[PDB]
DNA sequence: GCCGCGTCAGA
DNA sequence: TCTGACGCGGC
DNA sequence: ACCTTAATAACGCCAATAACACAA
DNA sequence: TTGTGTTATTGGCGTTATTAAGGTAACTTGCTTAT
């Protein structure tokens, strides 16, 4: 939703995305963020590090 | 800024392993048997980690206010707080 | 080398010896960490990318290249980031502050050691023990035993449990290695960083 | 009571003890108390010696 | 709890009567910042312009 | 604990640290600064002057404190007078040394391209060092009871003016009492060079 | 215990100043008066080149303000002019130097009468930039030294200098290039010093 | 079989029993075969100059080394360097040095042979030898040095040829570099370094002989002589390891695992190896182990602890133990300490008021306590080096009193005097003589300042209330 | 391209 | 015990 | 499990020297 | 305020108790340690 609306108006939109949203569980959810530090603290640590 | 606002996480070369390091360590040891002193290049080397009481070397020669900054010379420990023995 | 033998190709001891016979020199083929991180050093990226990528671009991913997409993302990130991957290697590594891992005496005229200062205890003298045989020119049998007992006393000091049977002190408790204070409940994220 | 050294103590303490000729003793007691909150008699007193003297 | 600085720092404020508090970071964090980079790691502190 | 010093070759202030740090009894590494890559070299300091130092947490390079911050960081025997009046003469001393030397020794390297030019200069390094020959007479090494910094100072004016044609002891005026006095130094008789060649070149 | 000194001149004023904090036998005369022109050639039969300011003994005379200021304070262990740490004594050392080189040199320049105008102008110039990173620096060091020991009752004397430096500048007609309010309210506060009072009147 | 077992004894008891035992023919034969190696490489040494020359020298060395003695009845004792060959050492010697003389004044090759000859007579074993072939080998490593220190030096500047190295590499010639004045390395520095280092080497050579290929053939021939005794000595150690393992099933859990043990058995055996001779008929079963428990007793005593401790104070201690094993199950009784000194070659009442005082391993911090509410012993140690933030709370509280008190003493004086001379926000703690200084007078009444200071300190205006700090 | 058999990770 | 995500070997 | 030897760092020594004190 | 008496230390000295090193030549040859 940041990168579309990059090319959305920068280049000329320049075709930006087409996507479908996806479901996943609560966990898989948790682990799959993007702060490696609240991951890493939640659980599997060895792997995130 | 005067406070750090992001942490990143990487490798470490064998150079900036190095840089990390105040000394190296030779022999397996950790302190004196018969007095609780460390030992020479041990695992407990306070030339390399640091000193053990405050503004004092381990021979206890170099103690007084005079010198602070100071890095005896019989054994070769620093002058400065114990609290770097941490880091 | 001219050898016809292919890199990353595995080689018994006795089909190195036919190699050895019948091509001599014009290829090394080591054992030993040495020889993974030599492998790892000349592994030009460039090389490999595009290479695979157009392996990827004929895409036929049902189940070959359904395997394939990953290398991609690690190449790009090795050349991303600036960290020269033969770095997974270790070569010297790193010893902790010792009031980390303290030996203050308590009651009863004794001292409470930590679990950590009995492995760096074993790969420090293990690692004099390889100096001194590598210097006395040792027959290369108990040259491997020592390279190997090392490697052991490595891994073990990382996390030991990962791959062998745990080392264990004299009252037969799986050794506290130093990734198991930073994970489980009892560890040190969800333990004292949260906790206090 | 134990005995201690290394005073090396600051200039503030030196000045003090050289104000009321306070000198500085080299031991130090640690008795044993009952804890707060408690109170009570004493009923029995074992006392067991050194061997060998 | 462990801000070796900020203890005493407040104990002081207290028993005087002022107003001020100094909260630079936890101990705790140091200590798991060393222990991950008794390893191969580095993790740290920075800055960033981008 | 660990310290080493960056030095190049040919040096009057990389020679004095030599010296010093010879004397403090101590033990360093000792890096010739050429041996580096060229990059790595002048990302070292990235201006370059190179008799720096290197500790673990500091690098200091000016060479006008470098030898002070020497006989401060280890006070082992000092290399700085103890009665006061003595300690403030010195460094003047010092400063004649130093506000006033350059055409002593980058002149005659780079200015005087002919011999005639070299000569001429010669000429006027003698009369120079022979109008300083009414001075000290007897004192130990400078104006003292024991061994300076000076002392370590002169050491450098020493050898590499020798390394430019100029031996001068009994050539040289009255001043050899110590000239020759100064050589009796362990950390001195670091200046160039069978048994005795395995035993020492190691 | 005596010290020639030459009206208008930062080396004269400066050492005058750190002579007023230990308030010493400050035997001060000046050279440029001509009730002491005896005395000004007895100047010049003790030195080379008649440099100014010059500490003078019983035992010595001296010159080359870094010589000056540090003989004072191997003679007077009056409240203080230095750390304590070797490190951070090497770094005021030098870091006085660096002041000193850029600044006092070209002040020594413009106090000349033979001036010019290109020279005046590119000089105060360079002053006006870099004015600024100095007094950064120097606050910076000033709060470093600090907190290694506190309630220390010791004077930082760069501070001093820097306030020299700035006197200076507005006592010849030249702006300061900055527009902080911190600046300039800690700048005024520092001229208003008590024990300096003592001496630019 | 290679079946990815990842336990590394295995993986070496595997390899170990694999090559056969052998028979007192072999051992003796192999044995024989190292001799002849040595002997060759022996023989083959002693065939040129310089060697016996400098042999003489570090007798020489010796010499003086004894004469530094009676400066402090017989000529100093020294004989690190020979042994089991000193009255008929030095005469040896002394014969060595003139026949020496006369050998390198005139002859050709009778008095090398003889002083061959009487080099037979003599005996060392591989301390010595060694000494020797280092005594070639040390000059080619230096020269080697400066080789690869002018390549350095030069080739990554001379135009960077790095292939024409047959023309540059021509040495002993400070020749070549002079058309470089047509060519590249504009290197006057560089110019007289290699010129330094050329100068050196010529020396050397000087010193010893004629060019490189005077010596390289020397450590050539002595490579190949000293890779066949390797040989040799491989072959024989390796056809008995098993002998390690065997004995090596006994020391077990003393506190070593068991690969370490290994190791130091096998160090301990290598070692036995060279030292063994076949001349006497033997089995060298037999003085083999000798060799390989002095090793492993060696390394227990040495690391089977944390805190370290000397080996001396630890055979003590194992004498201790097994008269204490004897009386209990002799006698029921326990210690009777009277009775472990009544009849003991300690020889002392007081070291085992000592000796047995280190007598407990240090537990370890991560020891649960069974039901104990569920804790451990890592978390009973509490930091006691420190300032709790009262015992550092009520510093500050003195630290600024006196800060105060004194500023309602002396108008100014008596203020800088006890400051200047006790240390209070200074560097030193100045003395009398310092303070004598600061106001130009008063070397002596500086005292009675003080004195004045605190005897008008020490009223209950200002006392008593800050004797509560003491 | 898949029917069973593993390891890891939390309970 | 499990429950699965994820495998990576027989065919 | 037992020696037989060099080698090292703690411990006692009495003078030197820099510093402090105490009567007029 | 200047003379004559301590003292507190401080590098030198020797002393030796303590630690580290090395060497024996009757023949001796492969655990797996246990819900
Ligand atoms: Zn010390």
């Amino acid at each position: 939703r940041i990168l579309e609306e990059n090319d959305k108006l920068r280049k000329q939109g320049k075709k930006e995305v087409e996507y479908e949203l996806v479901l996943m569980g609560i966990t898989r959810s948790s682990l799959s963020t993007e702060s490696f530090l609240s991951a890493a603290s939640f659980q599997e640590t060895t792997r995130v590090l | 800024s005067k406070k750090f606002d992001i942490i990143k996480i990487s490798l470490a070369s064998p150079e900036v392993i190095r840089s990390w390091s105040h000394g190296e360590v030779k022999k397996p040891e950790t302190i004196n048997y018969r007095t609780f002193k460390p030992e020479r290049d041990g695992l407990f080397c306070a030339k390399i980690f640091g000193p053990i009481k405050d503004y004092e070397c381990l021979c206890g020669k170099y103690k007084r206010l005079k010198h602070r900054g100071v890095v005896c010379e019989r054994c070769g420990v620093e002058v400065e707080q114990a609290k770097v023995r941490r880091e | 080398g001219m050898t016809p033998l292919e890199k990353k190709q595995l080689l018994t001891d006795e089909e190195y010896a036919e190699a050895l016979e019948n091509y001599g020199y014009e290829f090394e083929a080591s054992m030993g960490a040495e020889a993974i991180r030599d492998l790892l050093a000349d592994t030009d990226i460039e090389s490999e990318i595009e290479l695979l990528q157009a392996e990827c671009e004929e895409s036929k991913s049902t189940a070959k290249k359904e395997k394939a997409i990953k290398r991609l993302r690690l190449l790009e990130t090795f050349q991303a980031s600036g960290n020269k991957p033969e770095w997974m290697v270790m070569t010297v590594l790193p010893v902790l502050p010792p009031d980390l891992r303290p030996l203050v005496p308590i009651e009863g005229g004794r001292f409470a050691t930590s679990d950590l200062n009995d492995l760096y205890r074993r790969v420090i003298n293990r690692n004099n023990r390889l100096k001194k045989l590598l210097d006395l020119n040792a027959p290369d049998i108990i040259v491997r035993n020592e390279k190997r007992m090392l490697q052991e006393a490595v891994d073990a000091l990382l996390d030991n449990g990962r791959r062998g049977r745990a080392v264990t002190g004299s009252n037969k408790r799986p050794l506290k290695s130093l990734a198991d204070m930073i994970k489980g409940k009892q560890g040190r994220f969800r333990q004292n960083l949260l906790g206090k | 009571i134990t005995p201690k050294a290394e005073q090396q103590l600051t200039p503030e303490e030196r000045l003090l003890r050289a104000i009321f000729n306070e000198k500085a003793s080299n031991v130090v007691d640690s008795s044993l108390r009952m804890p707060s909150g408690t109170s009570g008699t004493v009923i029995n007193v074992q006392v067991f010696e050194n061997d060998k003297g | 709890s462990d801000d070796i600085a900020g203890r005493s720092k407040m104990y002081k404020n207290i028993v005087d009567g002022k107003l001020t508090m100094n909260v630079d970071v936890p101990e705790s964090f140091n200590v798991l910042r060393n222990e991950v980079r008794a390893l191969g790691i580095d993790m740290d502190f920075d800055y960033s312009s981008e | 604990m660990k310290v080493t010093l960056y030095t190049t070759k040919y040096c009057p202030y990389s020679l004095r640290a030599r010296i010093a740090l010879a004397e403090k009894k101590m033990s360093t590494d000792i890096v010739e600064a050429g041996d580096l890559e060229p990059a790595m070299i002048k990302k070292i300091t990235p201006n370059g002057v190179f008799p720096v130092l290197m500790e673990k947490d500091y690098s200091i390079n000016n060479r006008k404190a470098l030898l002070i911050y020497i006989d401060e960081r280890f006070p082992a025997p000092s290399l700085l007078p103890n009665v006061v009046n003595e300690r403030i003469k010195i460094r003047l001393s010092l400063d004649k040394i130093d506000n006033e030397w350059y055409p002593v020794l980058d002149q005659i390297r780079k200015h005087r391209s002919d011999q005639k030019m070299l000569e001429s200069m010669f000429k006027d390094l003698k009369e120079s060092l022979l109008a300083m020959e009414k001075a000290f007479t007897g004192s130990e090494f400078f104006i003292s009871s024991g061994f300076t910094l000076a002392d370590c100072y002169i050491a450098a004016l020493i050898i590499c003016l020798e390394a430019e044609g100029f031996i001068i002891d009994d050539e040289y005026g009255a001043i050899y009492e110590y000239k020759k006095r100064l050589f009796a130094r362990d950390s001195v008789k670091k200046a160039n060079i069978l048994l005795k060649t395995l035993r020492t070149h190691r | 215990m005596l010290l020639y000194t030459k009206k208008d001149d930062i080396y004269s004023d400066i050492v005058r100043m750190i002579l007023l904090i230990k308030g010493a036998n400050a035997k001060i005369v000046d050279v440029s008066k001509e009730e002491n022109s005896k005395h000004l050639e007895e100047l010049n039969i003790i030195t080379p080149n008649g440099n100014i300011p010059t500490l003078s003994t019983d035992d010595f005379a001296v010159y080359r303000l870094s010589v000056i200021i540090e003989a004072i304070e191997d003679l007077y262990p009056f409240p203080p002019m230095f750390p304590v740490f070797p490190k951070q004594r090497a770094n005021a050392r030098i870091l006085l130097e660096y002041v000193n080189k850029t600044f006092l040199q070209n002040i020594i320049k413009l106090q000349s009468p033979d001036l010019d105008e290109k020279q005046a102008n590119e000089i105060k110039m360079l002053m006006q930039r870099d004015i600024i990173s100095t007094y950064k620096k120097i606050v910076s060091e000033r709060e470093v030294n600090a907190e290694s020991n506190p309630d220390a009752q010791n004077i930082n004397v760069l501070t001093l200098i820097i306030t020299f430096v700035f006197y200076y500048f507005i006592k010849l007609k030249i702006s300061i290039p900055t527009k902080d309010k911190n600046i300039i309210k800690e700048i005024k506060e520092l001229l208003s010093e008590p024990n300096f009072i003592k001496t630019i009147k | 079989l290679k079946g990815k077992t990842s336990d590394p004894i295995r993986m070496y008891m595997r390899e170990m029993g694999i090559v056969d035992l052998l028979d007192k023919k072999g051992e003796t034969d192999i044995a024989i075969r190292i001799e002849e190696g040595t002997t060759e490489v022996f023989s083959t040494i002693l065939s040129y100059p310089i060697v016996i020359k400098t042999y003489i020298e570090r007798f020489r060395e010796l010499e003086e080394k004894a004469i530094d003695y009676m400066n402090s009845e017989n000529e100093p004792v020294a004989r690190y360097i020979r042994f089991n060959e000193t009255q008929r050492a030095y005469e040896f010697f002394t014969n060595l040095e003139k026949m020496f003389e006369e050998y390198q004044d005139k002859p050709n090759k009778k008095l090398y042979t003889k002083i061959v000859k009487e080099f037979d007579n003599l005996r060392l074993s591989t301390s010595h030898l060694q000494k020797l072939v280092d005594y070639i080998r040390l000059p080619y490593a230096r020269v080697k040095e400066f080789e690869r220190k002018i390549l350095r030096l030069c080739v990554e500047r001379s135009k960077t040829p790095r292939q024409e190295f047959i023309k540059v590499y021509k040495v002993g010639s400070l020749e070549w570099l002079e058309p470089l004045t047509k060519k590249y390395k504009f290197t006057e520095n560089t110019i007289r370094e290699i010129k330094n280092l050329t100068k050196q080497i010529n020396q050397f050579q000087i010193l010893m002989m004629m060019d490189i290929e005077e010596l390289k053939q020397v450590n050539l021939e002595i490579s190949r002589s000293e890779a066949k005794i390797t040989q040799a000595k491989k072959e024989m150690i390796e056809a008995n390891l098993r002998l390690v393992v065997s004995e090596a099933k006994k020391y077990t859990n003393r506190g070593l695992h068991f690969l370490d043990i290994i190791q130091e058995g096998n160090i301990g055996l290598m070692k036995a190896v060279d030292k063994f001779d076949y001349r006497k008929g033997f089995k060298f079963s037999t003085y083999a182990t000798w060799w390989i428990r002095q090793a492993i007793t060696r390394s227990i005593a040495d690391q089977a602890r944390t805190i370290r401790v000397p080996v001396h104070m630890i055979e003590t201690i194992n004498k201790v133990n097994r008269i204490k094993r004897q009386i209990l199950q002799e006698k029921g009784r326990e210690a009777t300490e009277e009775e472990i000194i009544e009849h003991t070659p300690n020889m002392s009442k007081e070291k085992l008021k000592k000796i047995l005082n280190i007598s407990h391993t240090p537990i370890s911090m991560e020891s649960p306590i069974g039901d104990d509410e569920d804790s451990t012993v890592g978390d009973f140690i509490e930091d006691k080096n420190n300032y709790s933030p009262i015992e550092a709370a009520n510093l500050e509280n003195l630290r600024e009193a006196i800060k105060e008190l004194i500023e309602t003493g002396l108008t100014e004086r008596e203020a800088k005097v006890l400051m200047m001379r006790f240390g209070i926000g200074m560097n030193t703690d100045h003395t009398l003589e310092e303070v004598g200084k600061q106001f130009n007078v008063t070397r002596e009444r500086i005292r009675q300042i003080e004195a004045k200071a605190l005897r008008k300190l020490k009223h209950p205006s200002r006392s008593a209330f800050l004797k509560t700090f003491l």
